[PDB]
RNA sequence: AUUAAUAGGGACGGUCGGGGGCAUCAGUAUUCAAUUGUCAGAGGUGAAAUUCUUGGAUUUAUUGAAGACUAACUACUGCGAAAGCAUUUGCCAAGGACGUUUUCAUUAAUCAAGAACGAAAAACUAUGCCGACUAGGGAUCGGGUGGUGUUUUUUUAAUGACCCACUCGGCACCUUACGAGGAGUAUGGUCGCAAGGCUGAAACUUAAAGGAA
């Protein structure tokens, strides 16, 4: 695909073939689960818990070790987010470009970034509240983001 | 440009530093560079109204003669472009069939015996290739296939 | 003007009789250089008037002169460099210079400058002991290895970022602990660019490496002590 | 004594380690030595005891100069004569498109060469279009007018027009601002949401 | 309560750039001035002139200010959506690629309309078949992995350069495989043009003055 730029990169993390443990790996699912949580309650996004128990404790993939996702086990555990991981981001890239910009009133460059990242943040929305994850008036509006960061 | 003599002498602009190695006029000119710029201006004025064939004739050099005197010269256009491109000069542009026109061949006048440029490659590289023989005259072909439109499923149903 | 066909201007109207003979008047005063260097002596200068002993005085106080370093080194190499020396105290047929800057010659730097590599600039302002305020410049072009095929050695912006802050380092800690004839005896043979080659052989290997230019900013009040001590009052012979 | 020194780059170096016994016996029947670094990539000119042109010791470091830039051993030479001096010309700073500059510089160097060649011709001299610096050679009064027309020619004037001008002078001589983006307009989808 | 696309996002990681913003720092020249010398010319040009000069120009010397620009290094290049960008040190955000046994799970591709950004005396001999497309080849810039010795240094700070094998992705060049009127002449027409009595001097044989001889 690749919009807005240049590059056609491929440079993605594959999943090995087999959808079973690793011959080493030695603790138990439960361990993994209240681990998890642990994280969770230190305040920390799944990209982040996999990253820290793929790196110290040693796990694959939490769909390996244990027998679901790492979301769904938050569900399972009551720690769901309010607006999903990406588009928080997203969104937080936006405002922050946008305080950039109130301060720096000459940035045509940042200008341009900031225009391609909402269009960005209106597409992910857009597929949010088809799916319905988001309620169906969200509105993605700049103070009302940036009092969200606030 | 609808002058006519600022244009001729930029033309044999090089002919008469070739050959009288000033008197660019054409009632001073002596010597090997009054015959052969004579032999530039009738060339031309014949080229734009002459039939190809005829107007440049190549005189006749046997096979293998001929064949060394394009090979050497080649290797001389390119030890002069190498030199060149190295030590970054610019230099002019050349239609990339021709041969580049340098001071050796001004000097040798090796034009005569070469050519142009090798018309064997010039007439085969500007014919346009052979299609095929075609076939299915229903649709358009696409990156996705035949699409058939609704007019023609009517009309052959 | 010179030709009988050149007109007059407004020109030749009111002319000076030129009768003065300005090379009776004037007079000559040897000069002399500081103890740090080897053939202290050099030169003679004129001044404008010879009647005036603190006229005089006045413009040689204002002087500077610049010299070859070979010359004033003995190493009958033109060593491409220049001291200038500014003259700050007079006494008797004898002034009593001290040093004043320095820089390279335009064809030492064309005699380094080469295409397919690039140079290091770095250019620190210092203080030293004595309160002189010092701008210093020191030039730097990288090398290929004793090894290399690659037929170019270009630096990556990095490794130019890391040795620009290194000589700014090094600079600067070796000049604030100097005294200005420590700093004029260090610079004479060329001691600090192997301090900054030996420092930066870690980064990305440099070859050509100097301190290019010394621009002086700043002096104290003057220390005819200090000055005469750096050079090291005198009974007359009664007139009768 | 005096010295001076230049780097030349390794495809001059080749070429160089062929015709530099002739620079030598160029450069002795003025009495100057000088010598070839093939280790550094340097040559070196320098007085000797017996020498007597002060001049020459400035000449031939010319020499050695457009030898590096790349005129050939007969055209150093002349710079070794007498009334020819070699001259470089800059044109990096006449125009910031760098099509239009691309266009330029072959405006001066025309079809086939033509309008280099006439006034190589017309101005005695020996231009050498590099980059960004027009190097010539030749007598003084044609560097004056070298640098005449390639400074007008990067500015818009032709050069064939100098050169209609060179060839009649010497005839003669015989005789509101936000920076924060509208919105959006919403997809069909979305609105239908 | 599916798979995790050499489909897309997003996170993290170490980097990379002459991408952008405000700020800073430096460079010689040029222009202006103060101060200093010496003496009559300087500048400019096919040749000169206008112009500046015995209240000292040009020239030399020490300094000061002022606005611009960023040399040589500067390409076989780099980054940018395009216009474009070049000395330092900060700061503010943003970005590509690569790495990844992270995370989401079709969130997508091309676009009429529409919105953002877009110096603007210019231009003036260039020109290449293309395509949904097969193998390559040499150098090049950015990241990654192995091998290996030299350059390197050793308990306190950077553990970076080069050579070789691969390997993703870039601006490129050199090779390959298959494929869908022009030029000229004539012209009892229409319009436009167009001629000479030496002038003076024409109702006047008409003077003075010339022009030819």
């Amino acid at each position: 695909g690749r919009m807005h730029s240049a590059g056609k990169g491929i440079s993605s993390s594959a999943i090995p073939y087999s959808r079973n443990a690793p011959a080493w790996f030695k603790l138990s699912s439960e361990s993994v689960i209240e681990q998890i949580v642990k994280y969770a309650r230190k305040g920390l996004t799944p990209s982040q818990i996999g990253v820290l128990l793929r790196d110290a404790h040693g796990v694959t993939q939490a769909r390996v070790i244990t027998g679901n996702k790492i979301m769904r086990i938050l569900k399972s555990n009551g720690l769901a987010p309010e607006i999903p991981e990406d588009l928080y981001y997203l969104i937080k890239k936006a405002v922050s470009v946008r305080k950039h910009l109130e301060r720096n009133r000459k940035d045509k460059d940042a200008k341009f970034r900031l225009i391609l990242i909402e269009s960005r943040i209106h597409r992910l929305a857009r597929y949010y509240r088809t799916v319905a994850v988001l309620p169906p008036n969200w509105k993605y509006e700049s103070a009302t983001a940036s009092a969200l960061v606030n | 440009q609808n002058d006519l003599e600022l244009q001729q002498f930029l033309r044999e602009s090089h002919l008469l530093s070739a050959f009288n190695n000033i008197v660019y006029q054409d009632d001073q000119v002596i010597g090997k560079a009054r015959s052969r710029t004579l032999e530039m201006r009738l060339n031309r004025l014949s080229r734009v109204n002459g039939h190809q064939d005829k107007i440049n004739k190549l005189e006749k050099v046997p096979m293998h003669i001929r064949r060394g005197m394009i090979d050497k010269h080649v290797k001389r256009i390119k030890k002069y472009e190498q030199e060149a491109a190295e030590g970054g000069i610019v230099l002019s542009k050349v239609k990339k069939g021709q041969f580049r026109k340098i001071e050796s061949t001004y000097k040798k006048d090796i034009e005569r015996r070469i050519g142009g440029s090798i018309k064997a490659r010039d007439k085969e590289k500007a014919t346009k290739r052979e299609r095929g023989l075609k076939i299915s005259s229903v649709g358009r072909s696409t990156r996705n296939g035949l699409i058939v439109s609704k007019r023609d499923i009517a009309r052959i149903s | 003007a010179v030709g009988k066909n050149k007109r007059l201007s407004k020109g030749k109207k009111g002319q000076k009789k030129r009768v003065v003979d300005p090379f009776t008047r004037k007079e000559w005063f040897d000069i002399k250089a500081p103890s740090t260097f080897e053939n202290r002596n050099v030169g003679k200068t004129l001044v404008n008037k010879s009647t005036g002993l603190k006229s005089a005085s006045d413009a040689l106080k204002g002087r500077v002169v610049e010299v070859c370093l070979a010359d004033l080194q003995g190493s009958e190499d033109h060593s491409f460099r220049k001291i200038k020396l500014r003259v700050d105290e007079v006494q008797g047929k004898n002034l009593l210079t001290n040093f004043h800057g320095m820089d390279f010659t335009t064809d030492k730097l064309r005699s380094m400058v080469r295409k397919w590599q690039t140079l290091i600039e770095a250019n620190v302002t210092v203080k030293t002991s004595d309160d002189y305020v010092l701008r210093i410049f020191a030039i730097a072009f990288t090398r290929k290895q004793a090894n290399q095929v690659k037929r170019h050695s270009y630096a990556q912006s990095s490794h130019i970022r890391a040795i620009r802050k290194v000589i700014s380092e090094i600079l600067t800690k070796e000049v604030q602990g100097s005294t200005l004839a420590q700093l004029t005896s260090k610079l004479i043979p060329e001691v600090i660019n192997k301090e900054i080659e030996n420092a930066t052989k870690d980064i990305f290997p440099l070859q050509n490496i100097h301190v290019r230019k010394v621009k002086l900013l700043k002096q104290p009040k003057f220390d005819v002590g200090a000055l005469m001590a750096l050079h090291g009052e005198e009974k007359g012979k009664k007139v009768t | 004594e005096s010295s001076f020194m230049t780097l030349f780059p390794k495809y001059r170096e080749s070429y160089l380690k062929t015709i530099w016994n002739d620079v030598t016996r160029a450069l002795d029947k003025h009495n100057i030595a000088c010598v070839l670094d093939l280790v550094e990539g340097s040559m070196t000119v320098k007085t000797t005891r017996k020498t007597y042109d002060p001049a020459i010791i400035l000449k031939a470091r010319d020499l050695i100069k457009l030898l590096a830039r790349s005129v050939p051993f007969p055209q150093a030479v002349k710079i070794l004569q007498d009334d020819m001096a070699c001259d470089v010309i800059k044109i990096g700073n006449f125009v910031t498109n760098k099509e239009r500059f691309v266009k330029r510089r072959q405006r001066l160097v025309g079809p086939n060469g033509n309008t280099l060649k006439a006034l190589e011709l017309l101005t005695k001299c020996y231009i050498l279009v590099q980059g960004n610096t027009v190097s010539a050679m030749g007598p003084f009064k044609g560097l004056k007018e070298v640098r005449r027309v390639v400074e007008d020619c990067m500015k818009n004037i032709h050069p064939i027009y100098h050169i209609k001008e060179l060839m009649i002078k010497r005839e003669l001589a015989k005789r509101v601002y936000t920076p924060f983006p509208p919105a959006q307009l919403p997809r069909k989808v979305d609105l239908e949401i």
